[PDB]
RNA sequence: CGGUCCGGCCGGGAACUCAAAGGAGACUGCCAGUGAUAAACUGGAGGAAGGUGGGGAUGACGUCAAGUCAUCAUGGCCCUUACGACCAGGGCUACACACGUGCUACAAUGGCGCAUACAAAGAGAAGCGACCUCGCGAGAGCAAGCGGACCUCAUAAAGUGCGUCGUAGUCCGGAUUGGAGUCUGCAACUCGACUCCAUGAAGUCGGAAUCGCUAGUAAUCGUGGAUCAGAAUGCCACGGUG
């Protein structure tokens, strides 16, 4: 059928650094690509009073935004699969796979 | 081949595909008559055929999402214009002096804190 | 006309002039003309007198008026009667529901005293 | 805040898991069964003899790091002043200040 | 208030409304359940409901059933 | 006025992140917490060692402490020893097994953390505030700090009211996003109370 | 406007008559960015001063307006302690502005039933020079042409 | 373009909308005037943007022994079979008053009914909860989908159309109170939110005085979030008309 990873993390230039490692892979181990797409950055969004009593205006606006990219795998060849699936990528990026 | 114009203003954003023959207007499957209810607004759609000249010459086909009313209407406005001067580019000229060429850049201005709104501050009190 | 109420409905629409009586908001008087089978928008002018005393019988299923401001006095006076907080509070002129006295509570209170 | 009122919470997150997740849930699954027992279920009563530290609702949340009960965020698990502490050291993952 | 299924009322009180009615009456039954819904077997006995600090002695009636037996016990001294 | 933390300001601009995991909502927490105890400890049991900052992250279900540390040998210990006792009490806090990292930091006296609790342990030593902060000014700058400053604050020499004092030679753009600002903070417990240290080390831009 | 000197916005003609001077007054009219329903009011009332008084729509609202118009006004000043009334020409932009807002805020002062039926009377009452919007001019000239000696 | 359940729905198409990573672009650069041939300003062109284009973050040396020992930390001091500690009920919600900040009004630029077009940005597994069914209703039962550009919260409201009310303390306004209920929670008397029926205060535009705002701003209209079992007219954020 098809093998599709999610790829998230808090940064960018590290995920798509993870998605070019596995395309690339891919694309040498002979397995046709689907993607990388840019799925859309969900960012939370922080609001906290900045002293520590009182003064109610002040404060600090944070977020960590959220990257997201779909890898779909057509041909899953099983040299493309041993090649994929002992890859080290980067600690801060979660990588899913739907089989 | 079509002949295309993206035009967008505030969060709207509209599709435009010119094609000779007719005063035909097409937006999201609807009549320009059916869809914006506001004759005003369908003044806007039609200036872009004012300068330049339709009346029974090229068929717009259009679409639109995002905003509102006036946006959306504003935002095909855009999308004509770009879509006429992909049909000559010469007609600018005309176009540019109309104020039709611009994408207003006008977005609504986030809230900020402190700040009942965007800018309204909170009465303040002497005593 | 008169109903129930012995009160006289003003000569206008109808679903509006049964709100004259006292226990009948819209919800009731929507309810009745409709009970009875007339139209909403319709004065007291052609409601005839046959039309008329048929929505009598219609409203007398409701408590209303007197008798409904008896009911009403007397539902209060029990809370008094019976010791309890919310008799209390009916007692002593201030608000029952629980809302705030520090400040705001000037329609039970009544306009202010300096 | 005070060591004796963390412990309460302890206290009080300990009974919560040991009762109130199984045996307070069918009770009130009991209580709520309206197809059975519509007049001598008896669980009511019971549901009110457990401890009261028993229910979750009894918890509150506290900056993990100092025992804060105002201010709290769930995302970090802490309140605002120690959430912006821990952040202005690039402790917590992801998170900057934004503008937009 | 309460929805219709239940009407409460804590235990420890109750089977105190229990003895006093077989074994008649005593003197004030002390009792903190200003939560619990007076019922009417209680009409007759008197509990003493606390309010804070004091325990008020409330002569229970046909038409406190279903109340609350707060509602008869003043917490808080407005002179 | 009040100044914005240097370090916090340029996160993802020229500063790194000291957490660099990822997690869900679920977790972020926890592991948030998990973290907190995990640096709690280390920076105790290292006091002495010189460490200037820990780095944390989370790969798959692991978590591996880098500890910049000034004096590796010392966190070593004899063939080991001391990293592994290390590892088998993070990977119990941590509840996932554990690994640690070493790394030298090669010129602590351009280490803005070491700086500060190096004046930090001077005080409480009982050296002269004065000194102990151009002391440090002095070596950072004869190692080729574009800048520094360093800030005192807080009943200098047991003064009965308060003071706060800086010295600071060369550059220290703060305003400049671009600026390698390495700022930190240590904190001195005195007999007659806190004294606080701020520190600032320019180190050119981009 | 210390320093800063502007231009002016130059606001979109009248949607139906293709006026700008009536893009002002149906702004000036208008409540709560309800375009729509401002402009509404304005033809109207614009419609039923047409219709049943001699028609020409452009013209009558000129005759109305040209009787609301004020020449010359009072700008306050504080001098030595003291705040002298000094009387200033008016330029012709504003003239027509004060006119127009004259009208409409005489219309909703108001007795009668709806903004249009009272902003046409008051463009009727101003047409023949009568009612509170040309009063508003009387007074602006009674009050400048007391303080002429200050000119 | 092929196929019709007339649904992007399936073949596909990779064009366009959008997603998000990288890049171009705007610098008084150009022309003209003014201005000591200076800086600069002004006007025009080209241009999506023109003179720091719009918004934000960014807050120097310092002032006020300004605020926080109750976030935490901490010198000194004080209690220690009590100033610590456990539990139940109560109080923080009181009410002759005064002040500050707000919401909702007084109405036909409106109220009501029916019909109906167009957003943005968020949230979600002890969660968001569709469809169906029951209840006038708040909701309840049953039960998919979804750790989500997929499923759900979730029908935007202003607006436009037709009809009605016809300037009245009203078909304006909703306070207050009676009656009966829903759900959360061991528990809604003191004190929760919401619904149904009935009630229908003051208020017909506010003295002296006083605040905000220079443009997608003010004004006005809905929408979401944090905290949170439940409890927003506050707070933080979103776009519509303008
Ligand atoms: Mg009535
Ligand atoms: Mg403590
Ligand atoms: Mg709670
Ligand atoms: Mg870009
Ligand atoms: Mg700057
Ligand atoms: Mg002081
Ligand atoms: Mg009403
Ligand atoms: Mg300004």
């Amino acid at each position: 059928q098809r093998i599709r990873i999610r790829l998230k993390a808090f940064d960018h230039r590290l995920i798509d650094q993870a998605t070019a490692e596995i395309v690339e892979t891919a694309k040498r181990t002979g397995a046709q690509v689907r993607g990388p797409i840019p799925l859309p950055t969900r960012k939370e969004r922080f609001t906290v009073l900045i002293s520590p009593h009182v003064n109610k205006d002040a404060r600090d606006q944070y977020e960590i935004r959220t990257h997201l990219r779909l890898v779909d795998i057509v041909e899953p060849t099983e040299k493309t699969v041993d090649a994929l699936m002992r890859l080290d990528l980067a600690a801060g990026v979660d990588v899913q796979i739907s089989l | 081949n079509q002949y295309y114009g993206t035009g967008r203003r505030k969060s709207s954003a509209a599709r435009v595909f010119i094609k000779p023959g007719n005063g035909k207007i097409v937006i999201n499957q609807r009549s320009l008559e059916q869809y914006f209810g506001r004759e005003t607004a369908r003044m806007v759609v039609r200036q872009p055929l004012e300068l330049v000249d339709m009346v029974e010459k090229l068929d717009l086909y259009i679409t639109v999402k995002g905003g509102g009313i006036s946006g959306q209407a504003g935002a095909i406005r855009h999308g004509i214009t770009r879509a006429l001067m992909e049909y000559d580019e010469s007609l600018r000229s005309e176009l540019r002096k109309a104020g039709f060429v611009t994408r207003d850049a006008r977005q609504v201005e986030r809230k900020k804190v402190g700040l009942r709104k965007a800018r309204r501050r909170p009465q303040f009190s002497k005593r | 006309a008169r109903i129930a109420g012995i009160n006289i409905p003003d000569h206008k629409h109808a679903v509006i002039a049964l709100t004259s009586i006292y226990g009948v908001g819209k919800t009731r008087s929507k309810a009745i003309l409709a009970a009875a089978g007339i139209a909403e928008d319709v004065k007291i002018s052609e409601l005839s007198e046959g039309q008329i005393d048929t929505l009598r019988d219609e409203v007398a299923k409701f408590v209303v008026e007197g008798d409904l401001r008896r009911e009403i006095s007397m539902s209060i006076k029990r809370l008094m009667d019976l010791g309890c907080y919310r008799g209390l509070r009916h007692r002593r002129g201030l608000p029952v529901r629980g809302q705030r006295t520090k400040t705001n509570a000037r329609t039970r209170k009544g306009p202010r005293k300096p | 805040a005070k060591q004796s009122m963390k412990a309460r919470e302890v206290k009080r997150v300990a009974l919560a898991d040991k009762y109130f997740a199984k045996r307070a849930e069918l009770k009130a699954i009991i209580s709520d069964v309206n197809a059975s027992d519509e007049d001598r279920w008896n669980a009511v009563l019971k549901l009110q003899t457990l401890p009261r530290d028993s229910s979750p609702s009894r918890q509150r949340n506290r900056c993990r790091q100092t025992g804060r009960p105002h201010g709290f965020l769930r995302k970090f698990g802490l309140s605002r002043i120690k959430v912006r502490e821990a952040a202005m050291r690039g402790e917590i993952p992801g998170l900057k200040k934004a503008s937009w | 208030r309460s929805l219709k299924k239940g009407p409460f009322i804590d235990l420890h009180l109750l089977k105190k409304v229990e003895k006093a009615v077989e074994s008649g009456d005593k003197k004030p039954l002390r009792t903190w359940s200003r939560r619990s819904t007076i019922f009417p077997n209680m009409i007759g006995l008197t509990i003493a409901v606390h309010n804070g600090r004091q325990h008020v002695p409330v002569f229970v009636t046909d038409e406190m059933v279903g109340h609350k037996l707060g509602e008869f016990a003043p917490t808080r001294t407005y002179r | 006025g009040q100044k914005v933390h240097p370090n916090g300001i340029r996160l993802g601009i020229v500063k790194p992140w000291n957490s660099t995991w990822f997690a869900n909502t679920k977790e972020f927490a926890d592991n948030l917490d998990s973290d907190f105890k995990v640096r709690q400890y280390l920076t105790k049991e290292l006091a002495k060692a010189s460490v200037s900052r820990i780095v944390i992250e989370r790969p798959a279900k692991s978590i591996r402490v880098t500890i910049h540390t000034a004096r590796p040998g010392i966190v070593i210990g004899k063939k080991g020893e001391d990293v592994e006792k290390l590892r088998k009490v993070v990977a119990d806090i941590a509840g996932v097994p554990a690994q640690i990292n070493i790394a030298e930091v090669r010129k602590p006296e351009l280490d803005a953390k070491l700086v500060a609790d190096s004046i930090t342990s001077q005080l409480e030593r009982r050296v002269m505030f004065r000194r102990a902060m151009k002391r440090a000014v002095q070596n950072a700058m004869r190692l080729g700090a574009k800048g520094i400053k360093v800030e005192v604050s807080g009943r200098l020499g047991g003064a009965e009211i308060a003071r706060t004092e800086w010295y600071r030679e060369g550059r220290v753009p703060l305003h400049t996003l671009r600026a390698d600002i390495d700022y930190n903070t240590s904190e001195a417990h005195t007999t007659y109370g806190v004294i606080g240290v701020k520190v600032w080390i320019f180190k050119g831009e981009i | 406007p210390r320093r800063r000197v502007i231009g002016q916005r130059k606001i979109l003609p009248d949607p139906k008559f293709g006026s700008e001077l009536l893009a002002k007054f149906v702004n000036i009219l208008m409540v709560d960015g309800k375009k729509s329903t401002a402009e509404s009011i304005v033809y109207s009332a614009l419609e039923t001063l047409a219709q049943r008084s001699g028609k020409s729509e452009l013209e009558a609202f000129e005759v109305a307006l040209e009787n609301v118009r004020p020449t010359v006004e009072v700008k306050s000043r504080r001098v030595g302690g003291s705040t002298y009334q000094v009387p200033v020409e008016v330029r012709p932009v504003r003239r027509n502005a004060l006119a127009m807002r004259w009208i409409v805020e005489a219309a909703r002062k108001r007795g009668d039933k709806s903004m249009a039926l009272r902003l046409a009377n008051e463009l009727s009452d101003a047409a023949e020079n009568k009612g509170t919007a040309v009063k508003k001019r009387e007074d602006v000239h009674r009050m400048a042409e007391a303080n002429k000696a200050f000119a």
